[PDB]
């Protein structure tokens, strides 16, 4: 249980999107809008594991301009494949969070 | 010999902007290569009737701007953004039509508004269509691919609202078949003193060939008249005649047309960029707007009939 | 007269349904066990096959019928080899 | 102009009002609704995290829906079937088959919850969620159709759920469990919360990323579009989980997390383990099923449970011993009664695969590799008859898979048994004999596959008569090996 | 033994089907595997809690037929074909709500509407849920997937309804913020005479549990009188008051309604195949009736005052 | 209810009137209407057979482009660029080099007919025609776009008409000639008949069938989707010739096609031909170059031709011997010369290809073979000097490609000059000839590259001179042999 | 010039449809729609040429049922690639003909 | 001084831009011809290599100058061996 501890005992949090067009332009997002904050990636083809530690914020107004075309905060679903941390959700950004220090 | 470089973000033109190219400037951005080479804009003997056309509305133009390319729709809108926008736009516009059919609209407007129709408003097929050869033009004699793209999007709009005019004369012409509807359209742009004062101002419109006096006639002065003196004052005559659906109608065409108009100011103040230019521009819109007052009296003349 | 149990042998995987007989001895029950278990995914081994009560400490005796052991139908048993 | 939707978001939650016509527990039945007492008015502040609303729903899944067709569409002749592996296509065979008609069951639980829940956000995300469970059982009913034409196993889709297959029977052992046969808040814990948010993710994610390394961007697109939808509508389980704990219920709640858990870990360790480690090639491979495990259910499931308030389940230390060990004595199962499936088994034990799984597993060689030792041998000397079986294997009463244990060097199985109202039962863990002893009326009269065949259900008593009794219509259907062994020219 | 059989074009269960199957057949035909095994319809203790009541409440209703699975949803519509038509209708009801409110269409209502909409309009969306509620009841118990999905995608629609009624009770609000509107609805819902026939109606139709009497109460007598008797007085009364939004979106609503309407007498007439349920239909019609029309005298007394 | 197009559309091209406040002739000059002194009144019984209206082409072409960019997202990770064939690469980095801005440059064409053509259908179908050929541009700059950061020579899918590379020139000479450089009517004939109905199924549906082949569907499924577009407005050509015909202008019309269709053959020789014959793998040769042509050049446009009452071209012979020879030796030239090039050509002459092209091609290895005979010689003993040129191509005054023939056993070559306004030109065969006959004004001040390189404006006089002059900013973008010559460890 | 002239002497008239999901069913719509010709089929992968001597039609009514959705006869330009004979199209049929036989 | 010429040479598949000099012999022409030519796309050989206008009948003579010869800066020439 030395390995299961380990991994239980994580503060990730952070978006999976779905292999398409919004990998790349979140990515860069997270890094934009979590400075100091070090953002991790997980390639997994399929999808992408995107984390940073305790909170990682995404917003609206980054998002499109990475992404590089209009873009409405709720039109993330159709990418948004699964997340870590609990959400909060609004029209100007996605905030994925842990109550916990874990 | 050459460097070696590496691999660059986006196109070799757009390396050094900051920002992250967007997909505006990705798919929209200096296309025109027919401004490389002063001499020869076409690919062709220098003096080829093209080019020699191009060497005297395009190059020779008294509007003069060095970076003419670096002009940006302030909509940045491209072929699939457009289509996204306009498809939304048109489903709403044929929505209502196929609801206010429903309703029986047509039959309820007031006694007589399809004569006023019949003469003040299906000849406007004429009148559009005129303003769709025209923004074709602008389209493809403009100095940056920028330009020519908001003039191709301003093209279909007027093919859009032609197509709309089309529809509803043969529409409102099944309710009343003894009005000329689908008719007389050619007739009265021909030959009616109310349709007069436009068409002249059209005919003479279409044969400015400096893509300079071009833009200036057709979106800074023909365009803007449209706007106030013949789409406006329709909303008002249907309002006092129980026309609920013209309103509706010239709204959503009201769109299109200030978007026309946001490009075009934002052209005007690319260019004023240059001193030269506002004499050039100005000089020009006091040339044509006589010319656009007196289509637009004739036809309120006439709409007040 | 037909009795099932349900059976787990020696280094195989899992528990499978057999149907002994209630005069079977446990000699003849770990036979019909091993049938369906050795040279299939069990290697064959020297030894005594025994049979106890599944989890159990004590062996059944190897002439003891099912009738005399007083097992129920569908039952757990495991089939072993003595150490 | 328009308003943002956060401006008028309140009033399409709120719904709630005081009956007068009839009783609050005639309007909303507990054995319907679930309330455990909780009074209408506590309801009211529960608050869904991820919202939706009509306009933006139907325009977003428009858009979804555009997009997973149109990747189905240009790639038609990508040669998927005729060229992939054989594993991999068995892979195809038995999601859609375990899967397409469950995602129509789920339309039940998220319906149950849109009419019986006290909680009005709860019934408008259930709205959306019967949307999206339609969504998911039609998606995967249109995919899997046009290979009907190819491969009678492909009728299994439809099939599946409408037969006795063993395998069909676990699977709706489970669903009817966690879905249509309980309560709108048992639905809320044990469906959305705990099956949603915490397994779901390997079969529709963790097989996307082998999907994709396969080169089957149908499926991969197909599935992760899907569990897009199941992101939001997941989302309705945790404000419920928080509402029971502020009004004194922890314990209640705990418990049917605790119970949900382990009954979806048995289900996917016999269906995604066996796919994981053994259907999908070797170089597709983008983890094991147990690093998949501990990157969906222990990294991310199990942080967000605790970060929610709740507990470690009781059984921690048994589950992580059953990722270890579990799934390969189900693929083993499976395999060696291949022709119960309606899908075709691949054995994945050819040397280099050994080499995977003993890297991935220590000791695996000198525990399944023995059974698997045999086995080959058998295969080798063309001894085919002690490859297919003659008998039924023992299965649990909870989870309908057979019992299993670790084979080999240091053999060990345990089965948990209990007498309960005069008859024998028997269970594949201390779990799942803990879950009978929960709810024993959900499951007492129930019986097993095995439990019927005994009874004298199943005629005539043979492997033919069971065949036919689980829903097998021609040979073709059975199971087989793979690659009809040709993996034994490996060995 | 077994035969050996060749694959099949389609899903054994349409393979004997004269027509090539249609992405409806395919997808939406003989799905509730709940309704295979008389004795347990769910795969758990025959005698369990909910296999108790499918037992009841499905299986045994008076509303008796041997083939449910064969009903045809006369739209045939799947989700996929659901979303392209509402998101066509949705755009366009969004649509007029931004152009109405550009053109500030509440100031110019007639004095007082205002209130004649916070207390006969705002509070629709208690109704609306009912509705909602009540579909996805029909849903969860109809024996026959192709039935479930029509209630699938009606409960959708009772959500589109509220949502429309919330959407406007906030907006109207904007400019008549002394009203009540969004504040005052729940206790109008629940106390004021003109909404208590209808809460009446719906409390009790929610726990009318036989899935075969549910459906004719809520979809042959409640949902026919709220056309009646709510949407189309209010059409009326707003023309009288000079708002042109709400016919409008009333029509938009309606086409839902009707849709509703049509799937039911579908359902009806395959129910009529045999003859017994005439009978069972036309009980549960004058049972709820009197309820029904007692909702609609008291909310037109309402609307009246 | 709505009423059906077939009740209205002749409303929306009633829109012809007779001028007053200026003459026909300014409102329709000759030099940009091309109506050849035909009067408004007969221009109105033009009728364009494949119609649309703009409610219809909004909401179709949103359809179309949202499949093409899910595609193209769903399959990014595809590994295209790192798994596929260099050969193939090379394939794409042509063809959108070569397109892209000449698509964007179409837009012209159908503006001149959109505002100078004299028939009001043509005017309505040529404003689509701007939006679809706007869209094509945005596609085919867009899609190689992400490739960038992988390669600068898909910098030149946008680069390339900027440039004076010898093949962008030849691209250029040719579109500006068709295209951009003529009157409506010219543009009606030569561009959308000609061009569009005749030879571009060539690039992008025979294309597209080797890159189905090739595994690439995100620009199959492109491509294909684009000549969706191609196939309505390409529908204008037709009505304009056939009134032409009627109005007594038959030999003015001929002569148009005849001149469009030589022109469009030499510039699809250099770039398509090399591309089915020798960059796509050989495995993935769906037919041969010729095999293409005869299916849709001659069998398929030439017979439509036939079928409006056209006769074939005077040229007929001469065209079909040139299927069976230009392309090797075009091929053979962009090989030899690669370094100018901004893809980098495969050489294609492996034993295993030259068997296929001499069973396409009988006699091909007396031919070419020769050529590639001493070429894969001087590979073998590493004398890779004698693999590069050191001096200029001889280049055709039309086509702007080198002046080649048939080398080997059967020696032909044959240049076609001219002596006018006391300057020589020379041509690549009788037919390009002819057309610079046909309209001196349009070329006889025209310079092709190695005029100018005579004439002083490339400086230095040497290969890097030239390079530079060209457009090549680094030493990666200039072109190489595909696979570095790892071919010839295949001989 | 044989084999060229041979190849010029059809009367081939039909659609080509690009891969995707109208293949099949234009085809079998083909069939159906022209009873007494055959119907000729050339699977190049990427499209498939699809015809019959003198006169192909595809009725809308015929092409809803074997597609199997709803659908509107101007769709096919979303699958129609190229064609071969001349068109001739409406909201209930397209109909691709010669007006010559060679 | 400088004379630019095209130039094919027999059993080669192109023409190609050759500068000689104006005062060159039809056999050094041969030659700075062939530089471009043999060993690269066309197999060396025996026999004296001739000088002729493009498609001509004539020769030039081997020693003739292309001053001598009449030819014109740009006009095209073949490279050929005697028969
Ligand atoms: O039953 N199932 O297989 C399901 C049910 C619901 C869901 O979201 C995914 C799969
Ligand atoms: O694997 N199983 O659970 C099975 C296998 C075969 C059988 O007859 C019954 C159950
Ligand atoms: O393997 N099996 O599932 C079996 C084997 C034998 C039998 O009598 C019944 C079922
Ligand atoms: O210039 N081009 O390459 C083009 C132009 C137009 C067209 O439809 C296709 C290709
Ligand atoms: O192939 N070509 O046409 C060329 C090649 C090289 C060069 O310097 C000029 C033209
Ligand atoms: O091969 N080339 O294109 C060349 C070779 C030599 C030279 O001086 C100029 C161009
Ligand atoms: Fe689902
Ligand atoms: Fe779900
Ligand atoms: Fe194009
Ligand atoms: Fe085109």
């Amino acid at each position: 249980s030395t390995l299961a501890d380990q991994a239980l005992h994580n503060n990730n949090v952070g978006p999976i999107i779905r292999a398409g067009d919004l990998v790349e332009p979140v990515i860069e997002t997270a890094e934009i809008d979590n400075p100091g904050k070090e953002i991790t990636v997980e390639d997994r083809r399929a999808y992408v594991r995107i984390a940073a530690e305790g909170e990682l914020i995404l917003t609206r107004k980054t998002l499109e301009e990475q992404l590089g075309r209009p873009f409405n905060m709720q039109e993330l679903e159709i990418n948004l494949a699964s997340f870590a941390g609990q959400i909060q959700a609004d029209e100007d950004q996605i905030r994925f969070y842990f109550d916990k220090t874990m | 010999s050459f460097e070696s470089k590496k691999p660059m973000r986006t196109w070799s033109h757009l390396a050094e902007m900051r920002k992250k190219p967007s997909e505006y400037d990705i798919v929209s951005r200096k296309l025109h290569y027919s401004t490389n080479n002063p001499d020869s804009p076409w690919e062709l003997s220098p003096d080829s009737p093209m080019n020699l056309w191009y060497k005297q509305y395009r190059n020779a133009s008294p509007l003069k701007h060095d970076n003419w390319d670096a002009f940006t729709d302030p909509d940045q809108l491209v072929y699939r953004t457009y289509n996204l926008m306009q498809d939304g736009q048109e489903s709403y516009v044929q929505s209502l039509f196929d609801q206010f059919n429903e309703r029986e609209h047509d039959q309820m407007v007031r006694e007589g508004w399809e004569h006023t129709m019949a003469r003040c408003y299906s000849p406007l097929r004429y009148l559009f269509h005129c303003l769709q050869m025209s923004s074709a033009y602008v389209q493809q004699m403009a100095p940056a691919s920028t330009i020519s793209n908001c003039c191709i999007l301003q093209t279909a709009d007027s093919l859009r609202w032609l197509t709309h005019t089309a529809y509803r004369t043969h529409e409102l012409s099944l309710t009343y078949p003894d009005a000329g509807l689908g008719e007389h359209e050619r007739e009265l742009w021909e030959k009616e003193p109310g349709w007069q004062g436009l068409r002249e101002l059209m005919e003479k419109q279409l044969t400015a060939f400096d893509w300079g006096e071009a833009f200036v006639s057709l979106n800074l002065v023909v365009k803007p008249m449209i706007v106030e003196s013949i789409f406006k004052p329709l909303q008002q005559q249907a309002w006092e005649n129980n026309d609920t659906l013209l309103p509706l109608l010239i709204d959503s065409q009201l769109k299109d047309a200030e978007r026309h108009s946001r490009w075009s100011k934002a052209l005007v103040k690319h260019a004023l960029e240059n001193p030269d230019n506002h004499a050039v521009i100005e000089g020009w819109i006091e040339k044509w707007r006589p010319l656009a007052d007196r289509a637009a009296e004739a036809y309120l003349s006439m709409l007040s009939s | 007269s037909a009795f099932p149990v349900h059976a787990a042998f020696e280094k195989d995987f899992l528990v499978q349904l057999v149907v002994v007989d209630l005069n079977d001895s446990m000699d003849q029950v770990a036979e019909k066990v091993a049938y369906h278990c050795v040279n299939r995914r069990v290697a064959p081994r020297e030894g005594v096959m025994r049979v106890r009560k599944h989890r159990s400490t004590e062996l059944f005796p190897r002439d003891m019928t099912i009738a005399e052991s007083g097992l129920n139908p569908t039952e757990v048993i495991d089939v072993v080899f003595e150490e | 102009a328009m308003h943002p939707r956060k401006d008028w978001y309140e009033l399409t939650r709120a719904t709630n009002w005081t009956p007068s016509y009839v009783t609050e527990e005639q309007l909303f039945p507990e054995r319907m609704s679930g309330h455990m007492g909780i009074p209408l008015e506590k309801w009211e502040s529960y608050d869904e995290p991820y919202k939706t609303s009509y306009p933006e729903y139907v325009s977003i899944q428009r858009e979804k829906d555009a997009g997973a067709y149109s990747v189905k569409a240009a790639l038609e002749r990508a040669k998927i079937y005729e060229n992939s592996d054989p594993g991999w296509i068995s892979t195809l065979k038995s999601h859609y088959g375990a899967i397409a008609v469950g995602e129509y069951a789920a339309v039940t639980g998220e319906g149950r919850m849109a009419r019986f829940s006290k909680a009005p956000g709860n019934r408008n995300m259930a709205t959306f969620g019967m949307m999206d469970e339609l969504r998911h059982g039609q998606l995967q009913l249109f995919f899997p159709h046009e290979y009907c034409k190819k491969d009678r196993q492909f009728d299994w889709a439809w099939r599946a759920y409408h037969s006795n297959e063993w395998a069909a029977i676990a699977a709706k052992h489970f669903f009817d469990d966690i879905i249509t046969g309980r309560d709108a808040i048992s639905v809320a814990i044990m469906l959305t919360f705990s099956f949603e948010t915490g397994f779901t993710n390997m079969q529709f994610l963790g097989l996307a990323a082998d999907a994709a390394e396969a080169g089957d961007y149908t499926f991969a697109n197909l599935i992760s579009s899907i569990q897009t939808d199941e992101s939001r509508h997941a989302q309705q389980g945790g404000p419920a989980l928080q509402l029971l704990i502020e009004n004194g219920k922890r314990e209640e709640a705990q418990k049917k997390v605790d119970m949900a858990i382990w009954r979806a870990w048995r289900l996917f360790a016999v269906l995604t383990g066996p796919v994981m480690d053994y259907y999908t090639p070797l170089e597709d491979r983008s983890q094991s099923f147990k690093e998949f495990m501990y990157e969906w259910i222990i990294g991310q499931f199990e942080r967000s449970l605790i970060d929610l308030g709740l507990d470690k389940p009781w059984y921690w230390d048994l589950f992580l011993k059953d990722i270890d060990e579990l799934h390969h004595s189900y693929h083993m199962g499976v395999w060696y009664w291949r022709t119960t499936a309606w899908w075709n088994p691949a054995a994945g034990v050819t040397p280099e695969e050994r080499d995977w799984l003993e890297e991935k597993y220590p000791g695996w060689n000198k525990r399944w590799g023995r059974c698997w030792d045999v086995i080959t041998e058998n295969v080798l000397n063309d001894r085919m008859d002690l490859v297919s079986p003659e008998t039924l294997p023992s299965v649990c009463n909870m989870s309908q898979i057979p019992l299993v244990g670790v084979p080999g060097d240091d053999w060990n199985i345990e089965v948990f048994s209990l007498e309960h109202n005069g008859r024998l039962y028997h269970f594949g863990s201390e779990v799942d004999r803990w879950v009978f002893q929960q709810d024993p009326v959900q499951y007492q009269n129930h019986m097993n596959i095995v439990d019927r065949f005994l009874a004298g259900q199943i005629q005539p008593m043979t492997l033919e008569g069971a065949l036919k009794y689980m829903g097998f219509q021609s040979i073709e259907e059975m199971g087989k090996d793979a690659h009809d062994f040709a993996w034994a020219d490996k060995c």
